[PDB]
């Protein structure tokens, strides 16, 4: 739902049965991927800021 | 009151090296911002890496 592949109020998610719809999917993923990076790049940040509060 | 100034001065030794202990924690987490922003002026970034490079 957070990433965009599936409808969270139809439950219904994305289909490749037509070539339109693909491109259209290659945006989403692109937005996904955003998605994700962002998120690990906050744990990224978690991981380092606990290993600079350890040492001290 | 010799013998009780010498333990001060040690007492004093601990919280004057405790400090610097702390000291030592900021100047890495500066240092690594510092490096974190020689990255962040290449030209070969999009806005979503300068902005997930701020999040840490």
């Amino acid at each position: 739902a957070a990433l965009g592949l599936r409808n969270p109020t139809v439950l219904t998610f994305i289909s490749l049965s037509t070539a339109g719809k693909a491109n259209s999917v290659i945006g989403l993923c692109d937005d996904a991927l955003r998605v994700i990076s962002k998120q690990r790049a906050d744990l990224g940040a978690y991981y380092n800021r606990m290993e600079h509060a350890a040492k001290g | 009151g010799l013998r009780r100034a010498e333990q001060n001065t040690e007492d004093g030794m601990s919280l004057i090296q405790t400090a610097e202990g702390y000291l030592q924690e900021t100047h890495e987490i500066v240092q690594r911002v510092r490096v974190l922003a020689v990255q962040a002026a290449n030209g070969i970034y999009s806005e979503e890496d300068r902005q997930q490079i701020q999040v840490e």
